[PDB]
RNA sequence: GUGCUCGCUUCGGCAGCACAUAUACUAAAAUUGGAACGAUACAGAGAAGAUUAGCAUGGCCCCUGCGCAAGGAUGACACGCAAAUUCGUGAAGCGUU
């Protein structure tokens, strides 16, 4: 990871590894997993943006 | 970002600047007390006054004027009124200012620099004295028994800061050597004993372009770049007379006769061959039947006729002082002719052509060209090789631009040597008229040579 | 003279990338001439 | 050598320039211009032109390749590694890069090295031949233990009887048979019921008759055929011949 | 390095957004309707 | 173009009074390294002493680590073909002119990527300033840097503003000083500074210990001791720069002489020690003895 | 302890530089690591079809 | 960046038109692995025009 | 410098108070370096046999124009064309005999 990192800052999400090939399975409607952030936090993002 | 006041840095920055000490502004963690800083001790005498607060000073103030009326017609200084004890004209020492004219004249100003520690020898002799300490006769009238190739170097004259124009042999002994410099250097190196260089003359605006040794041997002609020459004395080193046409001349010819040993002919491109005495000092005769730049003039028959050269292919011989050259030489084939040098037989005139060969004229019968006396092999298109012959006529010595020092047996026409003489164009290769081996290099590698 | 890319070639790198370094001994390692 | 070719150089670099410039996109003229640089011998210059090309272009096989194959006649061999693993970072699922890989790092003998990037490169689990060329690596040397490692990984990625057969295969000729026997047993009770089907009972049958226990070759014989789906037909026939076998020899 | 060159087109011209209104049909609604 | 905090450079440069004024303009002019607009910040230097102002783009300084101004080194302070020898650097800055615009460009790119403390690349790794550059380094400020030129006029005579030459109205320097005619763009570029010349003369000449011919010459001789030091002290001066074999400390000459168990050792001691291993202030002298 | 000023521009003053100055584009970035299947490489029947 | 004005409608729909071909199929439903005769396949659809405009 | 001190205190000064508070690319220069599309001359015009209309694409080429319009020989330059590719050369590697 740092070789594909290099010269580079650690913001940079950069996928490398097998584990990121490998299908996540996910049966729940219901997970955090799948939620979005709530509207409080997006009318944060929307007026600092 | 600090926010600070401002009336007070003013304040303390008045206190800086006109009584020199400041209270210290360091704002350090570490609790430090008022500091005065600077002029330390002169705050401490001073009490710490600073410029804006009042307090007594009897220091003379310095000298006014008060003229208020503004009913004078010439009169109200006013608010503007000069201090009294102020000079009129601000004008800087007469010395500086000669000092001005001369640099920018240097950007000429005659110059000299003796490297001789004692300018004259263990007589009082000035080196104008030739030598009785050398192994042969430097005042001998005979050519050499035998002059031949060199095979080694001798000695290496430093000193010349960039590319050589010239190398003057003092007549008739080789013991001086002036050597001309693009640096504007007019050095003369003892030829003999340790070759490290005797004098350096300067003065001219540019490039050094050619001196001339008086038949007399204490003066010498020196033309420049920058339309003027200096006709300097040797000692002294200074020009005793100007010679100036506002024209450019290229090379300088002094004329042998003693009772005409005054009498300079020096080529300027305009046409131009000026005959000046240097005695009175202005242009005596013309010679202005040239088409351009004259490139070089040289003695004949006595000394009495002068032959000339052009970048015009005109090729000259007439009489000193005669204006009417009644002998002219321009071939559809010949080339541009840089250097002309007579063979010490007095015999022929050995011409560098531009054409990269060097061609022999018969200088005493009606300006034959001798084809059985060709030299091949140089590249001269271009450049001013100085080429000259030793003085048992059997050897020539040749320049090329390509570091080729050429050593030709003059009669079999072909050369026997082919070595390194410079790196950049190697202008003067002379053979000594009183040394067998010598052949004394100048070029524009600033590096000037013997090889012996 | 007036030649405003021409000498980029004989002179330098024209538009020098410098080959990153990974996880080995690059420095003494040099080579020879023609 | 002064100036006519140093000219000459000049020239031709310059068109070089231009036709990059032109296109800077398909790469013939990169290449061309970099391996005239590498005859002319200025590998700074062909450094250089390498990685600009790879910078317009870093998904070219051939620009990997002949970028290191300039490092590696030129045998800057830590640079040609950096090489190496950059590329096989970058374009992992790319074979040839991780072979000349291994096969330049055993010729330099750091097998430690190429032991440890073979288990990089399974990491992306990738190819039969891969794995076999790993093990016929591990077999240049004694390693049997890795060699049973690895054919352990690679049966146990891959669902193959085959696979199972080749480890076996190994166990055989290097002359572990309680080891083939252990994995005869867990290859069949592994594969099992359903899809297990002839082959690798065959090839069980045919070991325990280099054993010569009749028997016990009869009993496996049928009742691994009884046990698991039976049979289809032209291999039915194929077991009536290796049953003639199994039987006389 | 902003110029100063400059277009007839990108003068100042309509500075205002209209917002949709609540009749024409605003987010609100949207938020409603059936 | 850029846009800045306040300049770099060296204290001479940056002046003396303890407020400084120096004004501003955006967009001033154009470094003549990054070629480009930069700002440009005017400082008043010292009573009657001529104004500076900011003289190169703040990245075309962070590059070389050297001052907007004073065109030194900020932490020795000689030139930079010096300063960077004396790291034994050697940088790869082009020079044509789309070279170095496309290298100006992506070099601003990668500074864009800094904190703005300290230069970029090579010059943290090469940060081992050597006692030839600590020597080389002056030690007052040579605040001569802020008296004007010379006032042609007051050259020829013609400056008749009375006091207000606008330039030292002194004797003008002979051109033929190599000290005169350095081309900011070559003393920038570390292109042969005769300034630069003359300081490796001089870090040349300045003394330094001498090596002895043969190798079994492992007694070093350490001239100047007097009786406050202790074997022991000489030893902590020779002791972990290797290993040491004896020292007699001679008492009735004043002086040392460490025989070493390395030579190499014996080496780093003695001539990092060059009348400059200064315990208990006293001058001692290294040299390798009989 | 420093004061800055801003300096007056003066209004009527023309731009001051050569803004138009073409160079080619910066290098781009840490190229990114192709996370693919496993390429099959055709049948040469294939190729022809 | 020049507007698309009147003289350039039909230089524009043709950029475009072969622009969208070079995306469309002859780099998104090849498997002529090799170096997809792009090139080529432009080249019939220039015939295939002037074929159709031939009749 | 201007005023006033119930200042000495004469109409001389000295003094105190107040008030009044930081200009400025310092230069008349001296430098130093490139273009003038002008001469000079060389040069010397897209596609297909000829004679010719154009509109584009690419970019470390620009010019005239307020211009995101239009023009400048279709403004100029783009020119090997690589290219694989058809048969064989070989090397590497895995597997069978
Ligand atoms: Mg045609
Ligand atoms: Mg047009
Ligand atoms: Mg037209
Ligand atoms: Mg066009």
């Amino acid at each position: 990871d740092a070789i594909a990192r290099q010269g580079q800052s650690k913001d940079k999400v950069i996928y490398s590894k097998y584990t990121d090939l490998v299908p996540k399975e996910v049966m729940n409607a219901d997970d955090p997993d799948l939620q979005r952030p709530d509207e409080e936090a997006i009318k944060e993002i929307t007026e600092k943006t | 970002p600090a926010h600070i006041n401002d009336f007070m840095f003013e304040q303390q920055r008045r206190t800086f600047a006109t009584y020199g000490y400041a209270l210290d502004p360091s704002l350090d963690n570490h609790q430090v007390s008022a500091k005065y800083i600077g002029s330390v001790e002169e705050a401490e005498k001073n009490q710490g006054l600073t410029v804006f607060e009042t307090g007594q000073k009897k220091t003379e103030k310095r000298k006014k004027f008060k003229e208020n009326d503004a009913s004078n017609i010439d009169g109200f200084l006013g608010p503007w009124a000069k201090y009294v004890d102020e000079k009129d004209v601000a004008k800087p020492s007469e010395e500086e200012q000669k000092e001005l004219d001369e640099i920018t004249a240097k950007r000429g100003e005659e110059k000299t620099i003796l490297h001789v520690k004692e300018m004259y020898d263990y007589q009082g002799r000035s080196y104008l004295h030739i030598p009785q300490d050398v192994g042969v006769n430097l005042r001998s009238t005979m050519p050499p028994e035998k002059c031949y190739l060199p095979k080694k170097q001798i000695h290496v004259w430093s000193g010349h800061t960039k590319g050589v124009s010239a190398v003057r042999l003092f007549p008739l002994s080789g013991h001086l050597l002036l050597s001309c410099s693009m640096d504007c250097k007019i050095k003369l190196w003892e030829v003999y004993g340790e070759r490290r260089c005797l004098r350096t003359f300067i003065g001219h605006s540019k490039a050094v372009r050619d001196i001339c040794f008086n038949t007399a041997g204490t003066q010498f002609l020196s033309a420049a770049y920058d339309r003027y020459l200096k006709l300097w004395d040797t000692e002294t080193g200074q020009c005793i007379s100007r010679f100036t046409n506002r024209k450019v001349p290229y090379c300088v010819k002094f004329n042998p006769d003693e009772d005409k040993q005054n009498l300079f002919v020096a080529g300027m491109s305009d046409k131009k061959i000026v005959q000046w005495d240097i005695r009175s000092g202005e242009i005596v005769q013309e010679y202005d039947r040239h088409l351009g730049a004259v490139n070089t003039i040289v003695f004949v028959d006595e000394n009495r006729r002068f032959v000339s050269t052009s970048d015009d292919k005109s090729l000259r011989v007439w009489e000193w002082d005669i204006p009417v050259d009644f002998k002219y030489i321009a071939e559809p084939s010949m080339h541009s002719m840089p250097a002309v040098t007579l063979s010490p037989n007095g015999k022929w005139l050995a011409c560098q052509s531009m054409d990269n060969q060097i061609l022999i004229f018969g200088a005493q019968n009606r300006f034959r060209l001798n084809k059985k006396k060709i030299f091949k092999g140089h590249m001269v298109a271009g450049y001013a090789c100085q080429v000259d012959f030793s003085p048992d006529m059997s050897y020539v010595i040749s320049g090329d631009g390509n570091g080729k020092l050429n050593i030709w047996d003059w009669k079999t026409t072909k050369l026997y040597s082919r070595f390194k003489a410079h790196d950049k164009v190697c202008i003067g290769a002379v053979w000594h008229p009183h040394e067998t081996s010598k052949v004394i290099t100048c070029g524009w590698d600033g590096l000037i040579k013997l090889w012996d | 003279r007036k030649r405003k890319r021409g000498v980029d070639y004989n002179a330098e790198i024209p538009f020098e990338k410098k080959p990153a370094l990974g996880f080995y001994d690059t420095s003494e390692e040099n080579y020879q001439a023609l | 050598d002064e100036e006519e070719l140093n000219d000459y150089k000049l020239r031709k670099r310059k068109t070089f320039e231009d036709n990059i410039r032109k296109n800077r996109t398909v790469i013939s003229n990169w290449i061309k211009y970099a391996q005239w640089e590498e005859s002319l011998k200025e590998i700074q210059r062909a450094r250089s032109i390498y990685e600009r090309a790879l910078d317009v272009d870093y998904r070219n096989i051939t620009l990997w390749l002949k970028y290191a194959e300039m490092e590696m006649k030129n045998r800057q061999v830590n640079h040609a590694r950096n090489i190496w693993d950059r590329a096989i970072t970058t374009l992992p699922r790319v074979n040839q890069f991780w072979y000349k890989y291994t096969y330049m790092e055993e010729m330099l003998g750091n097998v430690a090295g190429a032991r440890q990037v073979f288990e990089r490169w399974m990491e992306w689990q990738p190819e039969e031949q891969a794995w076999h060329s790993y093990i016929n690596f591990e077999l240049r040397y004694k390693e049997v233990d890795r060699a049973r490692t690895i054919y352990e990984r690679f049966v146990l990625v891959h669902p193959d009887v085959k696979n199972w057969i080749k480890y076996a295969r190994f166990e055989e000729k290097h002359a572990y048979f309680a080891h083939a026997r252990k994995v005869y047993e867990r290859a069949v009770e592994f594969f099992g019921d359903e899809h297990m089907d002839e082959h690798l009972y065959v090839a069980f049958a045919k070991f325990e008759e280099n054993q010569k226990e009749f028997e016990r070759v009869r009993v496996i014989y049928k009742y691994a055929l009884d046990r698991i789906s039976k049979q289809e037909l032209f291999k039915n026939y194929t077991i009536f011949e290796k049953k003639f076998g199994d039987r006389r020899g | 390095q902003l110029s100063k060159q400059y277009s007839s087109r990108d003068l100042p011209s309509h500075t205002k957004i209209k917002y949709r209104q609540t009749t024409q049909d605003a987010p609100e609604e949207v938020r409603n309707r059936d | 173009w850029e846009d800045a905090d306040f300049p770099i450079l060296c204290q001479t440069c940056l002046g003396e009074n303890p407020y400084i004024r120096m004004t501003k303009e955006k967009y001033g002019k154009e470094c003549k390294i990054c070629a480009r607009p930069f700002t440009v910040f005017r400082w008043c230097p010292g009573v009657r002493m001529r104004f500076k102002k900011t003289e190169v783009c703040q990245t075309c300084s962070k590059l070389k680590n050297v001052c907007q101004t004073c065109l030194l080194d900020l932490e020795y302070g000689l030139p930079i073909q010096v300063r960077d020898a004396g790291l034994s650097f050697k940088d790869d800055m082009p020079k044509s002119d789309v070279n170095k615009e496309y290298y100006t460009q992506n070099m601003e790119r990668e500074i864009s990527n800094s904190d703005g403390t300290r230069p970029v690349g090579m010059l943290g790794k090469a940060t081992s300033t050597s006692d030839m550059l600590l020597k080389l380094a002056r030690t007052t400020p040579y605040y001569k840097r802020n008296r004007p030129h010379i006032c042609s006029f007051w050259v020829k005579g013609e400056c008749k503003r009375g006091e207000e030459c606008p330039y030292r109205h002194e004797k003008p320097t002979d051109p033929d000083d190599p000290l005169a005619d350095q081309n900011i763009k070559d003393r920038y570029y570390g292109i042969n500074d005769p300034v630069a010349d003359k300081l490796l003369k001089r870090a040349s000449t300045m003394p330094r210990l001498d090596p002895p011919e043969d190798k079994t010459i492992t007694t070093l001789y350490v001239g100047g001791l007097g009786d406050t030091i202790t074997e022991t002290d000489l030893r902590n001066h020779f002791y972990q720069f290797g290993e040491i074999r004896t020292i007699t400390v001679v008492q009735r000459q004043q002086c040392a002489f460490i025989q070493f168990a390395t030579r190499q050792a014996a080496e780093v001691a003695a001539e990092k020690s060059f009348n400059k291993l200064i315990v208990n202030g006293r001058r001692l002298n290294v040299k390798w003895g009989r | 302890v420093i004061r800055m000023v801003e300096m007056q521009k003066d209004p009527m003053e023309p731009p001051r530089f050569k803004i138009n100055k073409k160079i080619p584009r910066g290098p781009p970035s840490p190229p990114a690591p192709v996370m693919h299947s496993p390429s099959r490489k055709m049948t040469v029947k294939e190729q022809q079809e | 960046a020049k507007t698309v004005t009147k003289q350039r409608v039909e230089s524009h729909f043709d950029l475009e038109l072969r622009a969208a071909v070079m995306h469309d199929i002859l780099d998104m439903m090849p498997e002529g692995i090799k170096q997809n005769k792009a090139r080529t396949i432009l080249q019939h659809l220039s015939e295939a025009w002037r074929c159709w405009k031939a009749n």
